[PDB]
């Protein structure tokens, strides 16, 4: 059964919009990190709660 | 005991600080903003409470601030809070950084204090009175006013460099050290911007101590503006002069001039009535040398064979650095001797070398 779910498990992530890498310009007190995505430009944007 | 009461006091302060009801209201004011939002750079302003912006991707949208924070808090050409919708200015955004200007020693109330440098005092009054004195700002008030800057001479690392931070330490303003040879570029016009960037800082961070070292190059008027003569020489200097002859202070932003090439320079580059001050470091006379001697000699550990006069009279009229310098390799000899207490011989040696 380990396999099954596992083999099944990949099925979701195969559905994804994408995952943006980013180049942080900085943060501020806002807890919105201030960033320029590499192909994009600069955006000041919130972080993950886990960091 | 009270330390505990002091600590919790510090703690309770943290709480109230974090306590910034209003929190909701502040969050209400944040809950306004939405998120995540978009960086973008200013361009110009109108009262419109709509203004357009600048982007690396270069959308430029005509957008309002979300208004509690302010337009006038900011200048055109500056990164601002923008939504991702219209790139609506969400409010005041730094665009903090700007941590660069051309070539400088970026320092404030620097290490060098006149005590440190060996006694030069005779000219310390020059730099003190012209600058340190109005730095106290108390007496200069009645004095009705204070020159711009001084002109060092003599040798750096003893007269020129050591003094330089003495009053810079003493007044504890922002000491900005540069060389003209640390300008140019050989190209035309940012030499001024170099200065400008500096003067931007100079204007910005006031009080500050402007320093300048060795204008051999950007400062020479020559005889000519043509026939191979590099414009940038004068082209820079003039602007440096513009911000120089466009400003003197009552004790705020102070200037320093350190170099051996004097009349390479314009009279208005000094502009008396403004720069009144020539510092010139000499070879310290035996006593004044001894004055610096006892300082650096003694702060060097040694054996009682050593004597100042043993060193003093033996001397050619050294620089106050050569004092240090003799003293320097002196121990190096004792290190080559691998000893912690220097004899007198190393001194004579180290001097008769250096």
């Amino acid at each position: 059964n380990d396999k099954v779910r596992f083999i099944k498990d990949e099925l979701r992530l195969l559905q994804e919009p994408g995952s943006y890498v980013g180049e942080v310009i900085k943060i501020v007190s806002d807890k919105k990190v201030l960033v320029k995505v590499q192909p994009e430009g600069k955006y000041i944007v919130d972080v993950a709660k886990d960091i | 005991a009270t330390a505990e009461k002091l600590p919790n006091i510090y703690p309770s302060t943290r709480c109230k600080l974090k306590l910034l009801k209003q929190e909701e209201e502040k969050k209400q004011l944040e809950e306004i903003r939405g998120n995540p939002l978009s960086i973008g750079t200013l361009e110009e302003i109108i009262d419109d409470d709509h203004a357009i912006v600048t982007s690396p991707t270069m959308p430029d949208y005509y957008v309002s601030i979300l208004s509690f924070v302010d337009k006038e808090l900011l200048e055109p050409g500056c990164s601002v809070l923008l939504h991702h919708k219209t790139m609506s200015i969400v409010g005041v955004l730094q665009d903090d950084a700007d941590p660069m200007v051309s070539v400088m020693k970026m320092d404030k109330s620097p290490t060098e204090s006149y005590s440190d440098i060996g006694g030069l005092e005779s000219q310390i009054q020059e730099i003190k009175e012209s600058v340190e004195l109005p730095l106290t700002h108390p007496e200069l008030y009645e004095e009705m006013g204070p020159p711009k800057g001084v002109i060092l001479y003599g040798a750096p690392g003893t007269g020129k460099t050591l003094l330089a931070k003495a009053v810079a330490n003493q007044t504890s303003a922002t000491f900005l050290r540069i060389v003209g040879s640390e300008l140019i570029q050989k190209y035309l016009g940012d030499g001024p911007r170099l200065c400008r960037q500096i003067f931007k800082v100079a204007g910005e961070n006031a009080p500050s101590i402007v320093f300048i070292d060795e204008i051999d190059a950007i400062g020479t008027k020559r005889y000519d503006s043509n026939s191979g003569g590099e414009r940038e020489i004068q082209r820079t200097m003039l602007e440096l002069l513009n911000q120089l002859d466009g400003f003197d202070d009552r004790g705020d932003v102070k200037v320093i001039m350190a170099t051996n090439k004097i009349e390479t320079l314009d009279p208005a580059l000094i502009r008396p009535g403004r720069i009144d001050r020539k510092i010139l470091f000499e070879n310290p006379d035996l006593s004044t040398k001894k004055k610096i001697l006892g300082i650096h000699t003694s702060k060097m550990n040694l054996s009682e064979d050593v004597n100042l006069e043993t060193l003093v009279t033996t001397k050619d009229d050294l620089s106050g650095a050569d004092i240090q310098a003799m003293c320097t390799e002196a121990g190096l000899l004792a290190l080559r001797e691998r000893r912690m207490q220097v004899t007198a011989e190393d001194f004579k040696q180290a001097k008769e070398r250096v």
